[PDB]
RNA sequence: GUGGGAGAGGGUGGUGGAAUUCCCGGAGUAGCGGUGAAAUGCGCAGAUACCGGGAGGAACGCCGAUGGCGAAGGCAGCCACCUGGUCCACCCGUGACGCUGAGGCGCGAAAGCGUGGGGAGCAAACCGGAUUAGAUACCCGGGUAGUCCACGCCCUAAACGAUGCGCGCUAGGUCUCUGGGUCUCCUGGGGGCCGAAGCUAACGCGUUAAGCGCGCCGCCUGGGGAGUACGGCCGCAAGGC
């Protein structure tokens, strides 16, 4: 499972400042953490579909906040995907 | 009627999930193997369920039965 | 010609037959008896007084072994399982305890249609 | 790691020796697995419910141990090897839930 | 985000006890079994009933609800690991990042198809027994596929709440599952029954709306002929759309 610091980690590495618990690349970030974990959880139980319905809600939740993040900012977007190594 | 008494109410605390008081899960058996019902155990929705798991697992340490023959009939 | 006195005597109730079986004082059968050992052909077997006369039958018989004490047992539920108990109850042998012990699957084999129907 | 107690029961014919012969195995094997000790208690005999194994007792083993989840699975393998070792089984520990308090 | 929680939600490995069948040994007879009656069958190579031992498959009583969870199909012995959804509290962070959703992609009960494995019980077909005017049935005894596992395919259904998703608004009473509180009661989410307004052809519906409204998709436009024909697409085939 994922745990409080190997959470935080990730949080305090993209938070956009000091406390920032929310902002959309942390979002991203936190997200991106879950699928992969789950991916490879995938990779193995592959009969395990029901599973993978959260990943696809996953997948798609990211892929929402990102769309919205370049409308709103295109740099932040390419500074995030290129740092989480997103699209492929 | 089953008003003969809750074996709760004639009963002290007790974990429900220590597996191993034999002495007391004894009481929550019927005069078989058998789990009392609600009705007879007194506890409830949650208590019942989780007192269920453990006499299953004192079960397997083989601390409580699964079914004692009937003495009468 | 064994000498027994003590012992267990088994009961086995059914739809179709009553029919008991007794023991030395650890399940090695000594006599045994059914409806069919007595006169009753079919349908008939089934009955408590078919049940009852296979029991004191084995009674009968016991007691030549000497059989005086008997720990009853048993087993399914019928026309006039009773019957046996109460008939061994007086066929002369002195009843230690009455208990039953019959066979009750926590789900295994599917039963077949003529049972089924259920849940 | 999770917190976990080893419960185990062996066979209740076994020689002063014998017996503290398992219990090695047993006190070995788990720090094979990392398992990390934070108490036991033996109550050894005490009649079953059922004759487990033909025989009629069994001796009791509890341990309160600590170690990497991810090889909970594998030490029990290693105990249940034991052909004294007649039963095995590790719980979490889960705080006690009391009740009629 | 932080902190609590409940659950047969899924996946893998493991493992317990009951019972059935079979095998072995012990002891023991003359029947057992089955039906409305019966017969087919099983038994003196000795069945049944009984004790002990062993093997194997399937399922997993009681708890178990009027309960829970899941998007649906669906899910219950116990244990562990791997994992999805979710509610509640705090109101902390982002800042409208939202809803719906042609086609697509994925899941999809039972049966059924391919290869392999497995095979206790059950049992289409089939084999006998009986019933009857007959009985290619209903009842009885067997019995193959199959039913169980793996990988793959099939993808339909009273796949039903026969009631698309999302949001707001509109009396309550009671039972229940579950979370929070100053916890004889307030507060949140879920499951039931009764029921205001209102709706309804009526039955019924009724803050779990079939009510008052907005958004967006799906579908209907007489019966039979037909879910047929033609065509296209899919499928190993049965077939499906
Ligand atoms: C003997 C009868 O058996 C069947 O009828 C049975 C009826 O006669 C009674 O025995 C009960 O109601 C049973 O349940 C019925 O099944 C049915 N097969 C008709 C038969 N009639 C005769 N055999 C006759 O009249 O002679």
């Amino acid at each position: 499972p994922i745990t409080k610091e190997e959470k935080q980690k990730v949080i305090q590495e993209f938070a956009r400042f000091p406390g920032d618990t929310g902002s959309t690349e942390v979002q991203v970030a936190l997200l991106t953490l879950r699928i992969n974990r789950l991916s490879e959880h995938l990779k193995v139980h592959k009969k395990d579909h029901h599973s993978h319905r959260g990943l696809l809600m996953m997948v798609g939740q990211r892929r929402r906040l990102l769309r919205y993040l370049q409308r709103e900012d295109p740099e932040r977007y390419r500074a995030l995907i290129e740092k989480l190594g997103i699209r492929g | 009627p089953s008003r003969k008494a809750k074996v709760k109410a004639t009963l002290g605390e007790f974990d429900l999930r220590d597996y191993r008081n034999v002495e007391v899960l004894k009481r929550f058996l019927s005069e078989t193997g058998k789990i009392l019902p609600r009705r007879r155990t007194g506890l409830s929705g949650k208590e019942q369920r989780i007192l269920a798991k453990t006499i299953k697992r004192a079960r397997i340490l083989g601390l409580l039965p699964f079914t004692e023959k009937l003495v009468r009939k | 010609k064994r000498q027994v006195a003590s012992g267990r005597a088994y009961i086995h109730a059914s739809y179709n037959n009553t029919i008991v079986t007794i023991t030395d004082p650890d399940g090695n059968p000594i006599t045994w008896s059914s409806g069919g050992v007595i006169g009753y052909k079919g349908s008939r077997k089934g009955t408590p007084y078919a049940a009852q006369l296979a029991a004191l039958d084995a009674a009968k018989k016991a007691m030549a072994y000497g059989m005086q004490s008997v720990d009853v047992i048993v087993r399914g539920t019928g026309a006039g399982r009773e019957q046996a108990i109460r008939a061994l109850q007086a066929s002369g042998l002195q009843v230690k305890s009455i208990v039953d012990d019959t066979p009750v699957p926590h789900n295994g084999c599917r039963p077949k249609k003529k049972f089924r129907k259920a849940s | 790691m999770r917190r976990y107690e080893v419960n185990i029961v062996l066979n209740p014919n076994l020689d002063q020796s014998q017996l503290a012969l398992e219990k090695e195995i047993i006190q070995r094997a788990l720090e094979n697995y990392g398992a990390r000790v934070e108490k036991v208690e033996e109550l050894g005999l005490r009649r079953l419910a059922y004759p487990i194994a033909k025989d009629p007792q069994g001796y009791f083993l509890w341990y309160q141990v600590e170690m990497p989840e991810d090889r909970v699975n594998d030490l029990a393998r290693e105990l249940r090897i034991r052909d004294n070792v007649r039963r095995v089984m590790v719980v979490k520990s889960q705080e006690p839930f009391l009740a009629n308090a």
